[PDB]
RNA sequence: CGGAGAGGUA
DNA sequence: GGGTATTCGCCGTGTACCTCTCCTAGCCC
DNA sequence: GGGCTAATGACGGCGAATACCC
């Protein structure tokens, strides 16, 4: 129908064009009759008629008189819908300052007038004055005054000078200002003046001004003159059940405003003295303030008791304003909800549903089939028929259901498996039966959860539901390729019981030709369920080009496992079933079934798993009794010896040997050791409980005790919970978080005392409150992430770029945590993979990679894979297809359109419930030695020390890859070197971290070069030996004279001349910091690498701080420019550091709060982006120094470390596209041959499509700089403003879009959701292809 | 508790909430995000326009379902117009534009 | 009687042209005329349209030729 | 048919 | 002057139900 | 009884507004 939404400022002519009458009188209704009162808020002759097509006096109740107004009462007879459409207005005697431009911070009239806000509030609230056109006076133009100063201005200049007060004077200020002269003056002062705050405020002022001249607005429109009023139906008069009216407070506000304005007109009729009308106009300004935004000015007005009331800003802001209450979430007809129940006989492509709800929902369909069969032609008798529920209507209902899907929906919708589709099957009763496996997708137990049904009406929606949102179409998850149809608890227990090997029972040691007679034996009872038996199976391998080959043999197996074999489809091998079949096992069974046999065998295989699992879990009888938990008899002795040991440590404290904290730590360690002893004891005594005969004497096997199976299957709980049910439940924390010194010795199979139960009550309530507030911050995180990656839709098929990030598996300095395969898997390469058979084109450079190709990659042992990424995608207004690779939860590549930002935000913020909130290296594996950023020399001992700070140790294995990586400090003691081989566990990496090294490059004499004794240094004598050391102190405790007398240690030869360092001509001068302990004295020659001085010394909000990209509490700063380093002026607050390039220009300095333990010396040459003081790594400096790819690598490795530490895996693509939408904006360096301003901030895609064609012609492009905004910030500064009106505030956004006149072209999801057309994401993206192809 | 077509609300032409007042469910905000996450679009378009807000579209929908057709007629959500009359009830000029 | 729409996506890999093609054909088969070219199982035109997709004889091209020829007639 | 306030359900 | 150096407000706050009451009360006729 | 009848138990971030040395 239409296009972009234009916004601007209200003009008084536009206001008078909008309205259809002045409300001159503040009445509301008659309240004696129900008729409205003339010319009040509920006015007929302004707004329209109460009832449809009936005049107020009752003249023309006929449709024939449509259009003609009355003359007895003057009512335009039309519908009553026009009382929803016509606005109104109030003529105002006083011009009025609009409140948002007053107090937006930044105030638009505030910085527009180049005037502080305090004087503006003093002018508006009638307690000051201001100058309008002083001229030839002693008074400046912007100058504000007071009353005695007003008497002065009456004395000296009661003539030609003039001045006013209040908002009328602000209107005169806005009328009395040229804009082009202000533009010229501010541009000149930008070219001339050289102060940073002046540059900032003037560039904001000139941005506002030249944007405002670009806008079609006048500044005095920011001062209200005529107040537009809402239609009456939007502020309606509702009576309660009684003789009153409890309405909205808008009507009370307008009542106050009209009374105030009419009494002000009457007090401009009687010509009052001016102090009273100052107070009266102040009350009117207050009234308009309270009408627009109550509470934004100080102490707010109220309604009922003292409670602050609702205004327009409350109608648009906040949670319960219209965007989050009535636009993005709307109540919807054809809906229902009930308590869920199971009905296990169902297949997963269907759900149960009550008959009465189905008869409630599908009423128009039943009406349609009723008058199609013609059992009742009309509709009212038909409605009585469906009210009666006669004999024919149920067959009609079974007609209209049979192939019509519905949507099922648990209310806390975290991720996109919160809503699915099902084909209903009518069930008696009153509760929704629901297929059980799918419950694990909803995270919905049967404790009383209320799932809601919706019904699609139209034919396209039925095809969307059956074709996209069906349960069959979703068996993998958009988190990652773990199938979400993992079975939950009962059926996995039944399977784990069904495939296990007892050593002897009936049928042990015979042979069987087929699994059919195995089932025939088990249903007979003439055998065990499970016994190691050689049978014949037959498997079907499709090793050829999609062609079945049947092979067979005898396999040793168990009998129930053979029974399970009659369920698996053809292509799976036998070895998938020959194990115990835990939860991980059956999950990867379904995964391999999906990877080999497509879809339909996997779905029917899941159905048959569920049926047979429930059947043989019923045949099992896996109960639990009190004798099913076995207390180890060692526990009495273990607690006794632990009590003896803590008595020993306590009596060693009362003798005075140790401290209290040492006692605390040693006692808590011996308690933890005894706890692990109890753990080992109970785990042994469970898992080898079965010691039985074998048809011979004796044999142990894995135990058929119940709770060991319910823990070993992985059904519910793990070693922690079964540890608490048998052994002691360790230690619990106090509310301060200090771990409690006297642990919980008892266990739940025995009794508990009062006290340990009380301690665990502290722990449990702490856990519950943390889950509550954790779900709170998780919800707010999900909301921010869906409104920061709102706009992003895959729109193209290739962008044809070579760039991409690098992929290596993750190592912190322990095991290789997540291997190269899973990060590479499903993503499309950037450049070709080069095996170390160098120049072997192993894969083509721009191809998709699935799991067979990943096995080809892994067995060829590839160490680093260059791959395309979403942040490096080069797509205009979107993301290309091949940078996104496999759409996870499906097999193939992403289709053209299917938007990823929403599934990214959901798959990040979903496991937030499952999260938590609040020396020397012994190298492990065996391989050759590699170093990165290496610079080394051999010491006097023969060992190898490293003369570079940023050196990493890599351990090449026997394969060639990197399996171990370690952070080595500057100057470690290696027993081996590079180009060599170390053994498994041979100690090489060792250093002393407590002392920073002064290890020397060269050898020679150490004189006392620039070492002043008594003024710069001090002489401290070690009391333990007597061989002392010189001690250089800091900059403030000594005098200021020796502050510029630097400590130095310079190497000279046997002739005393300066030893020349190879590489330069500079000697070896070594500078020292304050608070050091200088080692040597005169007359000693040092070795290369010799110490010359003894130098002294995270949860969900971590995630939230990363996506905000905050500076931490102590930001680790880095080097801004390459070159040699040098110090500067001492302690003008900080210590300044100046890097001078070897060939470039020096003048950047960086202040350092020098209380930090710094890293760099004074004579070092470093790369840009190199560390100065250590600490947490700030993201913005990494972007503006290192690059885009390094900073996205940092964020993805940190947040993958968090989500992987909690063990719930998220694929990298979602995090990467969030990172892309973080840095969507940019900042301009130079204008170039384009027309952008220098300090203009503008988004990256806009300036990219700008300068892309400006290089395509003869002109030159421009330079930019991407700045890395937070998630909540880059949502705001967008092409749209309606998204930011939906997100987190309204006042700032709508003032900015008001002064911009920003023509809001839709371009995105939620904007197109508000206007209610199709979403340009999927089927709507094809629709918008068509409509954009029109224009 | 369920609903086919009941009372609509007064300040916004939207379905009511509750069982006592004979209303329907709330298709919440994250559910709109869930539908956006799937490639489905027509479901959402008839959801928050035809089945919920626009009076002309839903009355013609009622006639079309009793007359055998399955076809939506989008038009415009009424709540969007209510939002626009409130923002225009501020000192803000906001309008609609070209064909 | 239809559980999966996998083969329909095997014949049209885009999965959104699936929805538009099936919806256009099923609208033209719902209200009047242009009889389904498959035997039916007392099931609605949704399942009929997807079933005729999985017989391969419905895509965007057949609808283009037939609508163009009905325009020519 | 509106909004508060209190309790409970996940 | 002017660059940090504080302080001064602004603003956000998990989704979806269900049950119940109480709604402008003031006040000199 | 009624007919008009017009305070105090958050908290983190964050950016704009001054203060105060230098
Ligand atoms: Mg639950
Ligand atoms: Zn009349
Ligand atoms: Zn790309």
């Amino acid at each position: 129908e239409f296009d972009a939404i234009k916004i601007a400022l209200a003009s008084p002519d536009m206001i008078r064009s909008w309205s259809f009458g002045e409300v001159k009188k503040p009445e509301t209704i008659n309240y004696r009759t129900f008729k409205p009162e003339r010319d009040g808020l509920f006015c007929a002759r302004i707004f329209g008629p109460v009832k449809d097509y009936e005049c107020l006096c009752g003249k023309y109740k006929r449709l024939k008189h449509r259009g003609v107004i009355c003359e007895k009462c003057g009512v335009e007879v039309t519908q009553t819908k026009v009382r929803r459409e016509r606005m109104g207005h109030i003529e105002l005697a006083s011009p009025t300052a609009h409140i948002w431009f007053l107090k937006s911070l930044p105030s638009r009239i505030g910085l527009l007038l180049d005037m502080p806000l305090r004087d503006i509030e003093r002018v508006l609230y009638f307690e000051s004055y201001v100058v309008i056109e002083g001229g030839m006076t002693n008074l400046e133009r912007q100058q504000i005054l007071t009353e005695e100063q007003y008497l002065d201005a009456l004395e000296e200049f009661g003539d030609e000078f003039d001045a006013k007060m209040g908002a009328e004077a602000i209107q005169a200020l806005l009328k009395s200002m040229d804009l082009e002269q202000e533009c010229e003056q501010l541009r000149e002062e930008l070219n001339e003046t050289n102060s940073e705050t002046k540059r900032k405020k003037l560039t904001k002022r000139i941005k506002l001004l030249e944007a405002f001249v670009q806008s079609g607005n006048k500044p005095e429109w920011m001062i209200l003159t005529v107040l537009p009023v809402l239609p009456p139906d939007l502020r309606p008069l509702v009576p309660l059940d009684g003789g009153r009216f409890a309405t909205s407070d808008l009507n009370d506000l307008y009542r106050r405003v009209i009374n105030r304005n009419n009494r002000l007109k009457r007090l401009l009729d009687l010509a009052a003295p001016d102090i009273i009308v100052r107070n009266e106009k102040r009350m009117l300004q207050e009234a308009v303030d309270a009408l627009l935004d109550n509470g934004r000015r100080g102490r707010a007005i109220t309604g009922s008791n003292k409670r602050p009331l609702k205004s327009l800003a409350d109608m648009i802001k906040g949670k319960q304003g219209r965007f989050r209450q009535n636009l993005l979430g709307k109540r919807v007809d054809y809906s229902g909800r009930s308590v869920i129940t199971v009905g296990p006989y169902l297949r997963l492509h269907q759900c149960g549903l009550p008959k009465k709800m189905a008869l409630e929902l599908f009423k128009p369909f039943i009406y349609g089939k009723l008058e199609l069969r013609g059992l009742a032609t009309t509709i009212k008798a038909a409605k009585k028929m469906v009210e009666r529920e006669e004999a024919v209507v149920w067959d009609i209902l079974d007609e209209v259901i049979r192939e019509h899907p519905v949507l099922l929906n648990r209310a806390p919708t975290l991720h996109r498996l919160g809503i699915q589709a099902f084909e209903p099957v009518l069930i008696e009763g009153k509760a929704i039966q629901l297929h059980p496996l799918v419950c694990a997708a909803y995270n919905a137990d049967f404790d009383g959860d209320q799932m809601a049904v919706h019904v699609p009406l139209t034919l396209e929606a039925q095809l969307e539901a059956r074709a996209l949102m069906m349960s069959t179409n979703n068996i993998l998850s958009p988190a990652n390729g773990e199938p979400i149809i993992v079975p939950s608890q009962d059926v996995v227990l039944g399977l784990y019981y069904m495939t296990r090997d007892c050593v002897n029972a009936k049928g042990e040691g015979m042979v069987l030709t087929g699994p059919k007679e195995a089932e025939r034996l088990y249903r007979s009872g003439l055998a065990s369920l499970h016994a190691r038996v050689k049978v014949r199976i037959t498997e079907y391998e499709k090793d050829a080009n999609g062609e079945l080959v049947a092979k067979t043999s005898l396999k040793d197996t168990t009998v129930g496992r053979a029974i399970l074999w009659m369920i698996v489809p053809k292509g799976l091998p036998y070895s998938i079933v020959n194990q115990a079949l835990g939860k991980k096992a059956i999950s990867k069974m379904l995964n391999t079934c999906y990877r080999i046999l497509g879809l339909k065998p996997t779905v029917i295989f899941a159905d048959q798993i569920m049926y047979t699992g429930f059947a043989y879990a019923a045949r099992s009888g896996a109960s639990v009794g009190i004798d099913d938990m076995v207390i180890p008899e060692k526990k009495h002795e273990i607690i006794s010896e632990a009590e003896a040991e803590v008595a020993e440590i306590q009596e060693q404290f009362q003798s005075g040997l140790v401290t209290a904290g040492e006692r605390y730590n040693k006692v808590i360690d011996i308690w933890a050791a005894a706890n692990d002893r109890v753990s080992k004891a109970m785990m042994d005594n469970l898992q080898t409980e079965t010691v039985i005969n074998r048809d011979g004497q004796e044999e142990k096997q894995v135990s058929f005790n119940s709770i060991y199976m319910m823990a070993d299957s992985g059904a519910r709980g793990s070693a922690a919970q079964i540890r608490q049910l048998a052994g002691m439940r360790g230690l619990m924390a106090k509310p301060d978080g200090s771990i409690i010194e006297t642990p919980i010795t008892a266990n739940f199979r025995e009794g508990l005392n009062v006290l340990q139960y009380f301690i665990s009550t502290h722990g449990a309530r702490k856990g519950l409150a943390d889950t509550a507030l954790k779900t709170a911050n998780s919800g707010y995180l999900t909301r921010r992430l869906v409104d920061v990656a709102q706009d992003l839709v895959v729109t193209e098929d290739d962008c044809g770029t070579h760039e991409g990030i690098m992929m290596t598996p993750v190592i912190e300095g322990g095991d290789v945590k997540e291997p190269l395969r899973d990060r590479v898997l499903g993503r499309v390469t950037a450049e070709d993979v080069l095996k170390p058979g160098t120049a072997d084109i192993l894969v083509p450079r721009n191809t998709l990679l699935h799991e067979q190709w990943c096995d080809l990659l892994e067995e060829n042992s590839v160490d680093a894979v260059k791959v395309r990424s979403v942040v490096s995608c080069d797509t205009d207004f979107g993301v290309c297809a091949h940078c996104y690779g496999r759409d996870l939860a499906r097999g193939h590549i992403i289709n053209k359109g299917e938007a990823i930002g929403v599934i990214a935000a959901q798959s990040i913020g979903e496991p937030g419930t499952q999260l938590t909130m609040r020396s020397s290296i012994q190298v492990k594996n065996k391989g050759s030695i590699k170093l990165s950023n290496v610079k080394s020399v051999v010491n006097s001992s023969g060992k190898l020390v490293i003369t570079s700070r940023n050196t990493e140790l890599k351990l090449i294995d026997e394969f060639g890859r990197t399996k171990e990586s370690y952070k080595v400090p500057y100057g470690a003691v290696l027993a081996k070197g590079d180009g060599e081989q170390v053994a498994g566990g041979e100690t090489v990496a060792n250093w002393d971290p407590h002392t920073m090294p002064v290890i020397t490059e060269v050898s020679g004499f150490v004189r006392f070069t620039d070492m002043i004794d008594g003024q710069t240094i001090t002489r401290q004598t070690d009391e333990l030996t007597g061989l002392s050391s010189l001690v250089v102190l800091d900059s403030a405790e000594r005098t200021a004279g020796g502050k510029d007398l630097r400590p130095a240690l310079k190497i000279v030869d046997a002739q005393g001349n300066d030893v020349l360092i190879p590489g330069t001509d500079m000697p070896a001068q070594y500078f020292l910091p304050g608070k050091a302990i200088v080692q040597l004295e005169d007359g000693v020659q040092i070795s290369s690498g010799d110490t010359l001085a003894r130098i002294p010394q995270g949860g969900l909000p971590r995630v939230a701080d990363l996506f905000e990209a905050r500076r931490p509490k102590e930001p680790a700063i880095l080097a801004e420019i390459s070159g040699i380093v040098s110090f500067g002026k001492e302690t003008k607050g900080k210590r300044r550091l100046v890097i001078t390039p070897v060939d470039g220009s020096d003048p950047y300095e960086e202040m350092i709060p020098k209380w930090r333990q710094l890293n760099v010396f004074e004579g070092e040459r470093v790369e840009r982006g190199d560390v100065i003081s250590d600490g947490p790594e700030a993201p913005h400096d990494i972007l503006r120094l290192r690059g885009v790819h390094a900073v996205t690598r940092y964020i993805v490795n940190e947040v993958q470390d968090v989500y992987r530490l909690q063990g719930v895996k998220i694929n990298d693509k979602h995090i990467e596209v969030i990172v892309r939408q973080m840095l969507r904006k940019a900042t301009i360096v130079n204008a170039g041959s384009s027309d952008f301003l220098e300090g203009e901030q503008v988004e990256y895609s806009r300036v990219k499509i700008a300068n892309r064609e400006l290089e395509a012609n003869g002109k030159v492009g421009a330079t930019y700089s991407r700045d890395l905004l937070g998630i909540t910030k880059a949502s705001l500064a967008t092409e749209s403003f309606i998204s930011a009106a939906s997100f987190q505030e309204t006042t700032r956004v709508l003032t900015e879009a008001a002064v911009a006149g920003k023509r809001d072209e839709l371009r995105g999801l939620k904007e197109n959701v508000i206007v209610g057309r199709l979403i340009p994401a999927g089927t709507g993206y094809a629709y918008h292809q068509d409509r954009m192809r029109r224009r | 508790h369920a609903r086919s077509t009941g009372s609509y609300s007064l300040v916004t032409q939207q379905p009511l909430g509750g069982k006592a007042q004979f209303g329907g469910q709330r298709f919440g905000e994250m559910e709109v995000w869930a539908l956006e996450a799937y490639g489905a679009a027509y479901t959402l378009q008839e959801m928050l326009t035809v089945k919920s807000d626009d009076v002309n579209g839903r009355t013609k929908m009622y006639k079309n379902i009793v007359d055998g057709n399955h076809q939506m007629e989008p038009g415009m959500p009424e709540s969007f117009n209510v939002l626009l009359k409130e923002i225009r009830s501020l000192g803000i000029n906001i309008e609609l534009e070209d064909e | 009687a239809r559980v999966t729409v996998q083969d329909a996506v095997e014949k049209i890999g885009n999965r959104f042209d699936l929805v538009l093609v099936a919806a256009r054909r099923a609208r033209q088969m719902q209200v009047g005329g242009k009889d389904p070219l498959v035997p039916e199982e007392n099931d609605k035109t949704t399942v009929i349209a997807l079933r005729e997709i999985e017989e391969g004889l419905i895509n965007n091209q057949i609808l283009d030729v037939r609508e163009r020829q009905e325009q020519q007639e």
